[PDB]
């Protein structure tokens, strides 16, 4: 959370497994796997997205979309609105990262995409 | 220190200004014995109903006077879905059992800033009919929306508007003056309570065991505990501050012992 | 071992030739057991 | 003897069980699953690439889409059509008509002794040419990959991208053959010979496994696109199931009575 | 002796002409390991889904020819409610999980008298699409009522009417002649089967473990086992006897390991 | 969990760190640097010498200088132009114009997983022909040498000086290939994938390493200059990084969003 | 050892095949150490 120090509020960090339709309501993401994140003295929250898969490995290139490549949606809801004190900038900025877990494993090197060099 | 994360099942919640889990009437209210008024094997807890059920509560303005309260019946909020509080795997099990018996562990969040003043009185009140209209029927979702806050009139202080059986045309109807499900608003702090002050905390932490006249009460009718958010000091803020802070509440049923499996409850 | 007459010497190792399974942790039995 | 076949277990007996005889010595074990499937057989006669091809678009396909049919060999004993896994097997009876005649393939020697449901084996592909003195090259891409379909210019020669890659492009010699054993690479634990589930959730076809395969080989002449000839060259694909394991006994195909 | 009562949960069933529980492919198919393709904690069995689920099957007349069969997909019968087979606490849990993994223990009752002849072939067929119409969609309740018995034509013996993806107008549509989800009706006894003869028994007892291409398959799509009641010898009775004996079936899911809790399945 | 990403060290956690789960078994190690780069890939399609060539003069080059362009393969994954190491990589979009179209090369498969700065490996060169039944020969000269460019008369045949030498001139057979592993021969300890220094002191280009290479191979038909043909023959150069070691983690190229 | 399946026998020696460095005199550590 890259906002001011005096800002408070709570954020809901809900990973949904693959369903027929992406959840939109806060009550539809509460039923999934979530974690309510608080703002305070610390300013980070490593939401470890679990590995829920019908196979031992998952595909990493959704050419034809299936349950072997797409593993459901991530969704960040604002649970309570951000209570800013007077004379503080409106609309703060949540900054996202993406690391890998301590058990993240890879397999089968394929050919790359030279689309960067064009 | 003041940062307590309470992992339960899969829904783990957090707070960074906690005051402490007010365990009520016992040391560990999670420990509970099976009922002695049943001979079948009770459906104990499992990892889909041992979790936190977060709902919403109505907002809190400057127009809220002193002692305007708002009651959440337990487990009456799971049936009527008060504040969007959907139980999921708990409501779909509580409709399929005749005797339910669980302790509750509630937690009301309300994030006041350091420039607001006002103090809620979040308390768990045993055995009241504060949701039920005086005609006999409980409030719907619109009736919990048209008013947003139940004002402490003379009828709630005395116990005059509690539901009753009409005597009929044979008797002469008396002047109803008292009834034992009153609120004494000056004495709500006898209950397991924590004050949600604007300058000490944003979340109160209450933990209550099972109490009741029978070793396990019914499922579709009981009103054992009742979450009771009462406004002691009214809200005040200078203009420009964050207006109308919302109130949530998170309910976790500790150690439920269902009995008497039957099909889904149809009146 | 199947249809393999090379009793003596395997040049490539067992992981490269075959494909073993990663761990998680004469007599022909019947396919239906009356109990 | 006096038995009960309604029970479901009928103990196999010798001649000595009911009569005055003896046993016979068990001679050979050629019914062993690891021994029976360890032999080569024709899978698909596929055509050889001469240019940067396009992988066939998924079904159903409307007209006008310029793709390349019958150039890819989906290494699966199950019925395929247009180098994609299918369920029903179709062959052409009056083929001299319009439309695009789709390449269908099936493992004929497999299903006659596929008396089981599940199957897992390391495939051994041999790619024998059907052309006098042809130098070709065999590509591959695993179960869960796709064909990289373009061409990068090398010294004003449009070299396609299926020369390079991390997957084995085995080059045949002039008059030689290609032979390399492929491991079990599918995301499934076993290959369902018979399947009744659905891979997708909406608009899924019941009984069509998405990734029950060993990938897809193809053949390509190792010359750039400017040296494209005109006459179509074929190549034959022989497969062998090394280290076969078969579970769950099942049926054999219905031999007709005519 | 031949009187076996099989108490499971609260729904205990009885039979007095049993032939024996045909445990298939293993000694004890109740014992099963948890899946290795999941990292969350699986919802194991509990005493509301360890029970017998009795449904109905279509009746059996003299008009039924040889090899006219009737398929019950498992757990496809719990979703579509084939024959009134309502799961109750099992269907309401299987709709809320993405990966299901259980073995089945079925039991088909059909009470022929000593004056009737005819023999059913009750078998548990792995991995077939016998319920699904050749257009791609499964049969409804009326389509399982308008015919009462699926006749073994050339399309079922060969495998020609199994569902497929249409090639489109670009390709020329072939003459479809074969497909690997055929029935060889002369070879259904390779499967775990018991003959429900008119003169030996009234109930067959099959017990199958979990099989499947993955260590746990999906919940809303899988067709691992398929109960398959096939008429080998047609029914015959002199006039005056009890006409059209009904067929039931009792299904108990042995050791289910659900995974992947999500909300109720909506397409 | 409750962390601080401003600190710069974020400990990677499992599902069991925040939720009620467990670990997963580490299956494969295909992310190993010594394993990932140990596979062949196309580097440059270079033309084959037929006469005693001239090594291309250093940049900038004015017109009229009779040199030989696109005949030499500077064995480096970095961007090259006209067989000399460069910094910017350029390719031709409307190439059918005047001037001399310079040979540019780049290792496409390298930079997509060159997430590091420094790199050292023994190169394994394979020189595959792009000509039906060609007998050629592969020269080499190390990092810090130059091409000996003349011809000494042998029996009235102008044999060029790049037949002889102390550097490996590997002769291909007719229809055969060339394959020989080259050691790390550069004067630098490692090969900078990214470099910001300057090799010279005055008039130096920032970011152009002088001797970050494995030398330069070339191909030449092993006939004297009187047997020079007319049609230009090409040859392809495949390289493999044996025993790769990569230091100093860095960036990956910017994938566009269009 | 990398992508080398030849566990048995090296014909050329270690100095000719590889290129050793002349002397002057599972577990994946992090790349940044907070101190």
């Amino acid at each position: 959370f890259c906002g001011p120090m005096m800002a408070r509020g709570k954020f809901l960090l809900s990973y949904s497994p693959p369903n027929g339709t992406q959840p939109q309501t806060l009550s539809e993401a509460m039923q999934c796997t979530y974690s309510i994140w608080d703002i305070g003295l610390n300013s980070s929250w490593t939401f470890v997205i679990p590995y829920i898969s019908p196979s031992d490995y998952r595909e990493t290139r959704a050419i034809t979309n299936s349950v072997y490549s797409a593993d459901g949606w991530f969704s960040l809801h604002k649970l309570t609105k951000i209570t800013l004190p007077p004379d503080c900038p409106q609309s703060p900025c949540i900054l996202f990262f993406a690391s890998a877990g301590e058990d993240y494993t890879l397999r089968l090197p394929v050919d790359c995409n030279p689309s960067y060099v064009f | 220190d003041r940062v307590t994360t309470q992992t339960a099942g899969n829904t783990a919640i957090n707070t960074q200004s906690s005051l402490g889990v007010l365990c009520a009437y016992v040391e560990d209210p999670t420990k509970s014995d099976p009922p002695s008024s049943s001979t079948d094997q009770p459906t104990t807890t499992f990892t889909a109903i041992d979790r936190w059920y977060t709902g919403r509560l109505n907002s809190w303005t400057k127009a809220v006077k002193t002692f305007s309260f708002q009651a959440v019946p337990l487990p009456g909020a799971f049936l009527s879905r008060q504040g969007g509080l959907n139980g999921g795997a708990f409501t779909a099990t509580l409709h399929r059992h005749f005797l339910m018996k669980c302790g509750w562990q509630v937690q009301v969040q309300c994030n006041l800033t350091q420039f607001h003043q006002g103090a809620l009185l979040v308390a768990m009140v045993p055995e009241t009919t504060l949701d039920v209209k005086p005609d006999g029927k409980a409030k719907s979702l619109q009736e919990l929306n048209e008013e947003q806050w139940v004002e402490m009139s003379d009828d709630y202080r005395t116990g005059k508007n509690m539901p009753f059986q009409s005597l009929g045309t044979y008797y002469r109807p008396p002047n109803w003056t008292w009834g034992p499900n009153f609120i004494n608003p000056y004495q709500v702090t006898v209950f397991p309570h924590q004050i949600l002050n604007a300058r000490t905390s944003t979340s109160v932490d209450i933990n209550v065991p099972y109490i009741g006249e029978t070793p396990t009460q019914s499922s579709e009718t009981q009103n054992s505990w009742t979450l009771l958010v009462m406004v002691l000091v009214p809200l005040d803020y200078k203009e420009g501050a964050t207006t109308d802070p919302e109130i949530t509440f998170s309910v976790r049923p500790t150690s439920p012992y269902f009995n008497g499996l039957r099909n889904r409850y149809t009146t | 071992r199947g249809n393999n007459g090379n009793m003596t010497f395997n040049y490539y190792a067992n992981t490269y030739q075959n494909s073993v399974d990663f761990s998680t942790s004469g007599i022909l039995n019947p396919l239906g057991y009356l109990k | 003897s006096t038995d009960n076949a309604e029970t479901g277990v009928i103990e196999a007996g010798n001649t000595d069980t009911d009569f005055s005889g003896e046993l016979a010595a068990p001679g050979s074990n050629h019914t062993n699953v690891k021994f029976l499937f360890d032999r080569s057989r024709l899978l698909n006669v596929i055509k050889v690439l001469e240019k940067d091809a396009v992988f066939p678009r998924p079904f159903p396909t409307a007209t006008g889409t310029q793709q390349d049919d019958g150039y890819f060999c989906l290494l699966t004993p199950r019925p395929t059509v247009a180098s994609r896994p299918a369920t029903r097997f179709g062959l052409y009876v009056s083929p001299s008509d319009s439309g695009v005649l789709a390449n269908t393939s099936l493992d004929f020697n497999f299903y006659s002794l596929a008396c089981f449901t599940y199957f897992r084996s390391d495939l051994e592909v041999t790619v024998v040419s059907l052309e006098p003195d042809l130098e070709f090259a065999v590509g591959w891409f695993p179960s869960g990959s796709e064909y990289q379909a373009s061409s990068f210019v090398y010294d004003q020669l449009h070299v396609p991208y299926h020369f390079t890659g991390r997957t084995p492009r085995a080059f045949a010699s002039k008059g030689g053959k290609v032979s390399f054993v492929l491991p079990w690479n599918s995301v499934s634990s076993v290959l369902p010979v018979r399947w009744g589930g659905a891979s997708k959730l909406s608009s899924a076809t019941r009984g069509l496994p998405a990734h029950a395969d060993w990938g897809t080989i193809y053949a390509f002449i190792p010359r750039p696109n400017e040296k494209k000839s005109t006459a179509v060259k074929h190549v034959a694909v022989y497969i062998r199931y090394k280290n076969a394991r078969a579970w769950c006994p099942s049926m054999l195909p219905f031999r007709s009575y005519k």
